[PDB]
């Protein structure tokens, strides 16, 4: 696997692929 | 955190796996 | 207007749109 | 859960807000 | 719902989610 | 217009609903 | 080469690719 | 309409140009 | 965790994530 | 091929690495 | 068809649309 | 190459067709 430059929805897409059925939490800084 | 790091810098699929349930 | 089916990455893309900086959880096992 | 609510059935963008942190 | 920073195809995705079966018009400046 | 505003500035889902048919 | 099925957001993503700055209309009720 | 042409059936990128403004 | 179905553009999006700068080939006829 | 492996059946991200250049 | 500004996964999406069943090669500079 | 050109400059669907199998 390679390293990743991921902003916005592109991160959520990657989380979705990596985690699949496990699900994931998406937690941005405020 | 991860959201910021992947965008400003770079991150690995292995770092992302930490956010899996 | 009847609603739409959101599955897989499309569902996570929609969560991202609706939630943004609040963040969200995607827990399909739930 | 969300899959049953929004994928198997259909849901509104308001329903999707149920899964925001 | 939160506010949105949306360029290119990401806007069309958002339109698609917001409007669904209603459809939408995509009209960029020329 | 909307296409320009969402990209350069920021826009709401409510502003987008204006472009629905 | 036989063609491909384009549905939902994928269809709108394709319209965006083909039309770009000309813009387009997505009217599924039609 | 476009759903019948491109989703239910299949369509070319040239057919898709029918729906450009 | 059982795995996930990847089709069409989603499959190519996953190849891009996994392969990145190495690049990849998408050859469905194969 | 990849369609049978990953779409018709299911595949891991490790299997997907089979199709990297 | 119009000209295209395409980075990252957005390029792969475009390749996927343009080539469909033919498949394609994705070959970035290293 | 194409990957670089579409991102830094601009490219056409016709240039992309060159990368089809
Ligand atoms: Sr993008
Ligand atoms: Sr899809």
């Amino acid at each position: 696997f390679v390293n990743q430059h991921l902003c916005g929805s592109h991160l959520v897409e990657a989380l979705y692929l990596v985690c699949g059925e496990r699900g994931f939490f998406y937690t941005p800084k405020t | 955190g991860i959201v910021e790091q992947c965008c400003t810098s770079i991150c690995s699929l292995y770092q992302l796996e930490n956010y899996c349930n």
